[PDB]
């Protein structure tokens, strides 16, 4: 039944602008 | 603080390379490295690094970040960095005065170089020598003999050795219009300088009589 068959890049380095 | 970018950047890849995290000192150090040679982009590329390491910046990183930036006259970064600075909290010290008056200088804007000036006296702080400089500086630049001779006669009453570069800006001003009374009365007092050797050499040399290849 229902038992078978077992059942950080790109930050701090943005634009500076 | 020799200008040695290429060798600080080869020292920080060799330092990265053996698993060792930089110090903020460090970093600071290849910033104001990079800013010395006008490499503006390095030295931004090494600051953004600075927070990816964890190393935050220091008040001397920002304080070689305003002076390399006011040495090319990037006044827009300079203002870039005073609103980092404010809004960071951290307090205003005469380097960022004189860093703002003389990258305004830079930049041509004498208007608000002076605006900056009066708001730096306005607050607190003493200026320093540095920033008497950087005021008689862009004062000349600005086509302004009197203020200029104002600020020369005030200063050198403190009994400081004027040094070399109030000389030399009070020589190119009085150039400027032709003061030719004016240069050769400064020359007449800068040609003996007893105290110190620097300003006998240069006026000296100035005037052609170390041109020869013994005299050089």
């Amino acid at each position: 039944g229902t038992g078978f068959n077992k059942g950080d890049i790109l930050f701090y380095h943005r634009e500076f602008c | 603080k020799g200008g040695l970018h290429e060798d600080a950047r080869k020292i920080l890849q060799y330092m990265t390379a053996k698993d060792v995290v930089p110090s903020s000192k460090a970093y600071t150090g290849v910033i104001e490295a990079f800013g010395q040679a006008a490499l503006y982009e390095e030295a931004l590329v090494a600051f953004n690094t600075m927070h990816e390491v964890g190393s935050n910046p220091s008040i001397e990183t920002f304080h070689s970040l305003l002076y390399s930036f006011a040495r090319g006259g990037l006044f827009k970064e300079s203002e870039v960095i005073l609103s980092r600075l404010v809004n960071s909290g951290i307090p205003r010290n005469r380097d960022t005065f004189n860093a703002t008056i003389e990258a305004y200088k830079q930049g041509g804007k004498f208007e608000e170089a002076v605006k900056t000036y009066v708001d730096m006296e306005k607050s607190r702080c003493d200026p320093d020598e540095r920033t008497l400089e950087a005021v008689l500086s862009v004062y000349s630049c600005a086509r302004l003999v009197d203020e200029c001779r104002e600020q020369f006669e005030e200063m050198k009453a403190s009994d400081i050795l004027p040094s070399i570069m109030c000389y030399c800006m009070m020589l190119s001003v009085y150039g400027k219009t032709e003061s030719w009374d004016d240069v050769n009365e400064l020359l007449e007092e800068m040609l003996s300088n007893r105290v110190s050797n620097i300003h006998q050499v240069i006026g000296q040399m100035i005037k052609g009589n170390y041109d020869d290849d013994s005299n050089w």
